[PDB]
């Protein structure tokens, strides 16, 4: 789990997740009393804030998120020139393009899927007292958390679990669309495209119920002629070879 | 390819002297197409938009998302992605990408369990181009669909880190004068209430056994009590409810905690956030001093 | 007589829906300027120790 | 040849002790854990101890 | 011949030329990526497509591959990356190529990996531990080649032959040695690093 502290408040109270609705505070000191903790504390001691919320009317927990404000160079910089060493990928099914275009992403990054936290367990199958503590609830994550494969989900019995039997995981689930991906291309870069001294070689004809093998060229089969003579001119068969002009 | 002379033999093709045909677009064209971009951030849902499986008619029913696509997938909402757009032949061969801008979206998930169903809603992101300018450019270079494409970021970049519930944590007297422990896992999970009745509850015969105990959740308050009208909401036998809180004038700081030193505070001050990234992704198991904001 | 060996309690809180804030009320440890609201100390991944 | 110092500050220590048979007392408490050295690096007059 | 912006006379030569005064600085990145725990060392070279390229003129010192609190296993993988920060490349050429030589023991052949080639103009670059094609240890000594004056050649299958050639060796005389020797004013500072 991932643990951290709120900071003192400027005047050296405590800050505390505040109280929605203004009901269930902090418990309050007596006048002249200190926390046993801290001798040298202020008048009271704690701060705490209210968050007017009404959608919520039973027990909840305050579910926040590790907010980042300063990030340089998010994907390698804003240019042309950062985002063609970027690696891209699909996202949503191909549209038509009739008098408008109007795409939609539907694949993402991000899941909504029911997580349980076995926040606690036992320290051992033979001390008298242990106890254990899930938490089954909603959240986001990159990580397919539906993946679990173990059969000791959303059961009241709960006794045994432990990280060797509560929470298996399959990564292979969450898997992105990583075999067909593409990238930016530079218009202005010269890149050739013209081989005056090369020649393609396709597959046999199979002649068999499949594709026509002339029509796949893949330039898997080239060759390529000496430069300092010329380009290939013409290429012939005479009895059996092949000859190249 | 768009070759010069061809021979055959033994019913092979050779191809010679050929120039690798590339189309390409052009620059302008591109930064129109970025222009005349309309994205939005709407709340889309599946085909079937009704998950009648779940009920509150049950004791616990796992929200599973496997059964469909993989277009379950949605988007944070404080995130910043960078997108694009691609274009197809008329043979399915798909062009370039057109980077259109880093775009945040605005609209979380939104999960929403009625009686007898609930109702799942993703955000997606649509662009809208409208420029006929634009799209008879588009036509004219022999395009007919077009997908979108993103680029997802990278933990290094993520503007959120994890996403998880906040759990206060609990502390021995003793343990947090000698600084030994200061803070620690609380074994029972800790919630807040919304109201204030299950005081007015815990008085007389108004409590119900089967009805379960709320835990002492509240900043300073003893996992203890003295008083017997709220029994049940014991965790330690050894607790006298001693308050952390004395008078300097009075007693110093270890007489008054040798009163009770095996009692419990709890404290939301310091707090332990339970995400199921930090769980099932290994690289945020090792974080170290990490410069984060709540 | 009658005493201890074993005993264990098991508890799993189920929260069959979230809800969310308006961006108006977002509750957040930093706020520029505001004595108070004073920020996070620095984030501490726990493993076993 | 001696070069230099070593500015001792602080020192963790920690006890634990186990016992054979139970307590002599029927009602005794046992083994107590006290305060001994486990101060920050700041309080550096305690050092070497 | 169909360039018309010879300036120097080292443009004609096999082995490329470097222009402009490169300052590559590497920096650990740590949270992202997946390294073999080790040292691992960073080698750059330029190379024209289709052209010559320049002998390995920048390497970078050893940088760990450990955690942001404790070192690694000998069986550990760690999750690191580090970030490539270019400035004022040589913008003439088409491509700069990224090395990098990884160490697992002491002395040991390290495992060469051809991270990337990127373009001459980019400013940053984040080497996750994924990518990169093992290429042989031996060949890094093999980038640019040697100094050749031969006599006479020929061209054959798209193979090049030099034959009677002599292989230019340039030195540096005694006296000069010697003169660098006496004129070296050698002091011992206290230094730090950049973040101090």
């Amino acid at each position: 789990h991932l643990v951290f502290a709120f900071n003192y408040t400027e005047s050296g109270k405590q800050l505390i997740l505040p109280m929605k609705n203004n009901n269930n505070g902090y418990l309050a000191p007596s006048a002249n009393s200190k926390p046993f903790w801290n001798p040298t504390a202020p008048e009271g001691a704690v701060y705490q804030d209210s968050i007017n919320f009404t959608n919520e009317n039973r027990a909840f927990f305050w579910l926040a998120e590790l907010y980042r404000d300063s990030v340089v160079n998010r994907f390698g910089g804003d240019t042309e020139e950062a985002i063609l060493n970027n690696t891209w990928l699909p996202s949503g099914d191909s549209v038509i393009i009739g008098d408008s275009i109007n795409i939609e992403y539907t694949e993402g990054d991000t899941y909504y899927q029911r997580y349980d936290c076995l926040r606690t367990f036992a320290y051992t199958n033979e001390d008298q007292n242990s106890i254990v503590d899930i938490v089954s609830f909603m959240c986001e994550s990159k990580v397919n958390i539906d993946g679990r494969y173990d059969k000791n989900r959303g059961q009241v019995n709960n006794l045994a679990v432990s990280p060797t039997n509560f929470n298996l995981f399959n990564p292979v689930y969450s898997q992105k669309n990583n075999f067909f991906t593409f990238r930016t291309i530079d218009y202005e870069r010269f890149s050739i495209n013209y081989f005056p001294n090369s020649i393609t070689v396709t597959k046999e004809k199979s002649l068999g119920e499949d594709i026509d093998t002339w029509t796949n060229i893949t330039l898997a089969t080239t060759l390529d002629l000496d430069g300092d003579k010329g380009e290939i001119v013409s290429l012939n068969t005479y009895n059996n070879e092949i000859f190249c002009f | 390819i768009a070759p010069y002379t061809m021979t055959q033999k033994d019913n092979t093709l050779f191809l010679g002297n050929y120039t690798l045909k590339r189309s390409l677009i052009s620059t302008e064209l591109k930064n129109q197409i970025k222009s005349d971009s309309i994205v939005t951030t709407i709340l889309g849902g599946l085909d079937d938009a009704i998950e009648s499986e779940w009920n509150v008619n049950t004791q616990y029913n796992s929200n599973y998302d496997l059964n469909y696509d993989s277009r379950i997938k949605g988007f944070q909402k404080g995130e910043i992605y960078r997108l694009g757009i691609q274009f197809q032949d008329n043979k399915g061969k798909w062009s370039e990408v057109v980077f259109i801008g880093d775009y945040e979206c605005t609209e979380r998930f939104k999960y929403t369990q009625y009686d007898t169903y609930g109702i799942t809603l993703i955000p997606r992101f649509k662009v809208v181009i409208s420029n006929s300018t634009t799209i008879q450019a588009i036509k004219n270079l022999g395009y007919i669909n077009a997908r979108g494409v993103v680029v997802f970021p990278t933990l290094e970049d993520r503007n959120i880190l994890c996403q998880g519930i906040l759990c206060p944590t609990v502390a021995n007297y003793k343990d947090r004068l000698d600084n030994s422990p200061f803070v620690q896992s609380s074994w029972f999970s800790r919630p807040k209430q919304a109201t204030e009745t299950w005081k007015t509850e815990y008085s007389g015969t108004n409590h119900l056994s089967e009805f379960g105990e709320v835990p002492y959740f509240q900043h300073n308050e003893p996992i203890g009590s003295a008083s017997l009208s709220e029994i049940t909401r014991w965790e330690i036998q050894t607790s006298l409810g001693l308050v952390p809180y004395y008078n300097p004038s009075t007693t110093n700081a270890k007489d008054f905690v040798d009163g009770s030193p095996s009692e419990f505070l709890v404290d939301e001050n310091i707090v332990t956030m339970h995400s199921p990234d930090v769980e099932f992704d290994d690289r945020l198991q090792n974080i170290t001093n990490g410069k984060f904001k709540l | 007589a009658a005493a201890l060996q074993r005993k264990i309690i098991s508890n799993l809180k189920f929260a069959s829906q979230n809800n969310y804030l308006p961006n108006q009320s977002v509750w957040e440890a930093e706020i520029s300027g505001d004595a108070n609201h004073t920020g996070i100390t620095p984030v501490n991944s726990w493993t076993e120790g | 040849r001696i070069i230099g110092t070593t500015h001792l500050t602080n020192t963790l220590s920690d006890i634990s002790v186990i016992t054979s048979t139970p307590t002599y007392g029927n009602y005794a408490t046992g083994f107590y854990k006290g305060k001994v050295a486990n101060m920050n690096i700041s309080t550096s007059y305690y050092g070497g101890r | 011949i169909t360039k018309d912006d010879y300036n120097n006379a080292d443009d004609f030569d096999f082995v490329g030329t470097i222009h402009t005064s490169s300052k590559i600085e590497v920096s650990k990145v740590n949270g992202s990526g997946a390294f073999g725990q080790g040292v691992i060392q960073y080698a750059f070279t330029y190379y024209n497509k289709y052209g010559k390229e320049t002998n390995i003129f920048r390497t970078s010192p050893l940088l760990y591959i450990a955690y942001s609190d404790r070192g690694a296993s000998p069986e550990e993988t760690v999750s690191c990356s580090f970030q490539i920060n270019f400035t004022e490349l040589d913008s003439s050429y088409d491509f700069i190529r990224v090395y990098s030589i990884h160490r697992t023991s002491i002395d040991a052949t390290p495992t060469v990996r051809k991270v990337a080639d990127l373009a001459t103009d980019t400013k940053l670059y984040v080497d996750t531990g994924t990518t990169g094609e093992i290429v042989d240890p031996t060949l890094l000594l093999y980038v640019g080649g040697e100094e050749i004056a031969p006599y006479t050649m020929t061209q054959k299958d798209n193979t090049l032959f030099l034959g009677n050639y002599t292989l230019k060796r340039s030195l540096i005389s005694t006296e000069l040695k010697n003169q660098i020797k006496s004129d070296s004013i050698v002091t011992t500072i206290l230094g730090g690093l950049d973040d101090a």
